[PDB]
């Protein structure tokens, strides 16, 4: 089957330029339309533009006209998307998609709809600098809840686990973009109240982009 | 320009129900070039229908599509647990997308378990303070969280986030975080969060005393 593999995540500053690639492994590459669709966090899908690798024909969405360039590359079977003059609202996940085909294998007729998609590339556009997070414990006050607060980090994502992956009652909340330009999330868990003074709870925070690893023990706070 | 509007915004159904999603076009869609896509959180979209009514191989047959001109309908004959996601319709005869329709699991009303967390001392030695109000496992999604500092109403000083609908009990969880400087605290002493929800006959309020 046709498989699309995109480049890794990128972090850019306003005004700069970013280029995302899509390696099209399989089918034929030259005959079928490769389109780019982006998605801002918590928003819908937006079509940006497309290219047939041969020719090479390219259509752009009016909202991106002039600011955007989409390229083929038949030699490597790889599509390219370059967006310049970036701004904070360009922060989104960018997907590359190839249209589907019917009627014999890679010798088939195009349908128009995007039947094949990439895994997507997260592109953050900020004025902030890569920073490791500070992990402060949300100590517990039947069933009692406690957790860890992952505050002030850049950029996304951050991964939190409990007792090194050991899962029930775990709630890791989506990060929010603070006014400080950094991200902050909270991770809670519900555990029996009669286990809190005996049991060890350790939340494992991992921020790959800043190469940071913190394992914070949440124990009963006492006054 | 062709504009595509989807309906409803949120559809709440139980596993096994017939689902009908709508897509209205501002103007006539040439050669019925209308497509339906499905997307779950943290995943790429997935084609369900193309050419208004044609279904690709691999897509289950509970998914059907119909309509013409300006009115198109996606029909899921009998909802399965994995069908509960966000659905987008797309024109491709300039290509455009709909603003999306979420299909969530409709379950029994459940009141939120409200908790409140005091600023840790570790965060204090750096000189800022974050109070967190937790609403654990509740349904429906619409919930009001109101902060009170010495019985004084707050605004513009808190940010909240909601989890995706749980795969097991189908409930939501909310976390509202009110954060301020060590100047507005200790300049205040008792912290409290009041929660208003359908599962509550009356607004439930949780509180703690600073340093106590």
């Amino acid at each position: 089957q046709v498989q699309l593999v995109q480049s890794g995540a990128e972090v850019k500053r306003p005004g700069s330029s970013v280029t995302v690639s899509c390696k099209a492994s399989g089918g034929s590459f030259s005959t079928y339309a490769l389109s780019w669709v982006r998605q801002a966090p918590g928003r819908g899908l937006e079509w940006m533009g497309g290219v047939i690798p041969l020719l090479t024909i390219t259509n752009y969405a009016p909202r991106f006209q002039g600011r955007i360039t989409i390229t083929a590359d038949r030699s490597t079977s790889t599509a390219y998307l370059e967006l310049n003059s970036l701004r904070p609202e360009d922060t989104a996940v960018y997907y590359c998609a190839r249209e589907g085909t019917t009627g014999w294998g890679w010798l088939g007729k195009p349908i128009g709809a995007f039947a094949h998609w990439g895994q997507g590339t997260l592109v953050t556009v900020s004025s902030a600098s890569t920073k490791g997070p500070s992990v402060f414990p949300l100590a517990p006050s039947g069933t009692a809840a406690l957790g860890c607060l992952v505050k002030d980090y850049f950029p996304e994502p951050v991964t939190v686990s409990w007792n090194s992956g050991a899962t029930s009652g775990v709630h890791t909340f989506p990060a929010v973009l603070q006014s400080s330009g950094l991200y902050s999330l909270s991770s809670v868990v519900t555990v029996p109240s009669s286990s809190l003074g005996t049991q060890t709870y350790i939340c494992n925070v991992n921020h790959k982009p800043s190469n940071t690893k913190v394992d914070k023990k949440v124990e009963p706070k006492s006054c | 320009e062709i504009v595509l509007t989807q309906s409803p915004g949120t559809q709440s159904l139980s596993p096994g129900e017939r689902a009908t999603l709508s897509c209205r076009a501002s103007q006539s869609v040439g050669n019925n070039k209308l497509a339906w896509y499905q997307q779950r959180p943290g995943q790429a979209p997935r084609l369900l229908i193309y050419g208004a009514s044609s279904r690709p191989s691999g897509v289950a047959d509970r998914f059907s599509g119909s309509g013409s001109g300006t009115d198109f309908t996606l029909t899921i004959s009998r909802l399965e647990p994995e069908d509960f996601a966000v659905y987008y319709c797309q024109q491709y005869g300039l290509s455009t997308f709909g603003q999306g329709t979420k299909v969530e699991v409709k379950r029994t009303v459940a009141a939120p378990s409200v908790f409140i967390f005091p600023p840790s001392d570790e965060q204090l030695k750096s000189g800022t303070a974050s109070v967190v109000c937790l609403l654990n496992n509740f349904y429906p999604r619409e919930a009001k969280v109101q902060w009170k500092v010495d019985n004084a109403l707050q605004s513009g000083n808190s940010q909240e986030s909601v989890t995706e609908q749980d795969s097991k009990d189908s409930t939501y969880s909310l976390s509202s975080t009110l954060t301020l400087s060590k100047a507005d605290y200790e300049k205040h002493k008792v912290y409290a969060c009041e929660v208003t929800h359908q599962g509550l006959s009356s607004p439930v309020t949780k509180s703690f005393n600073r340093g106590e």
